[PDB]
């Protein structure tokens, strides 16, 4: 899930972008 | 439609807090 | 009014930052 | 007024997010 | 203080209550 | 930078507005 990919290594905008609805 | 785009974030940071371990599903008017 | 009620939040945030150890009492 | 000063407040955060390691120029 | 309680564990909302008026 | 002096020891006011224009 989004915490385990983008608490520790920063998510990109693209990467936040995966989690959109 | 600015004023809807500032409450909403603080709406998203609400339900974040509230919701806890339920989690929320938010969509846009 | 949610429009008093967002500034508060962020007047609370600012508080916090400029009081520093003296803290701060907000009340509606 | 204030409302432009709070809308600004959430200008920079999501500057801050868009740009990166870019940065910006408030 | 608020820190030592709610910065070492996250407060439940009844625990956050605790600090109002 | 202001990550190394603010983010490894808390900046006062007055050490933050150094980073002012
Ligand atoms: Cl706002
Ligand atoms: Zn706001």
């Amino acid at each position: 899930g989004i915490v385990e990919q983008c608490c520790t290594s920063i998510c990109s905008l693209y990467q936040l972008e995966n989690y959109c609805n | 439609f600015v004023n809807q785009h500032l409450c909403g974030s603080h709406l998203v940071e609400a339900l974040y807090l509230v919701c806890g371990e339920r989690g929320f599903f938010y969509t846009k008017p």
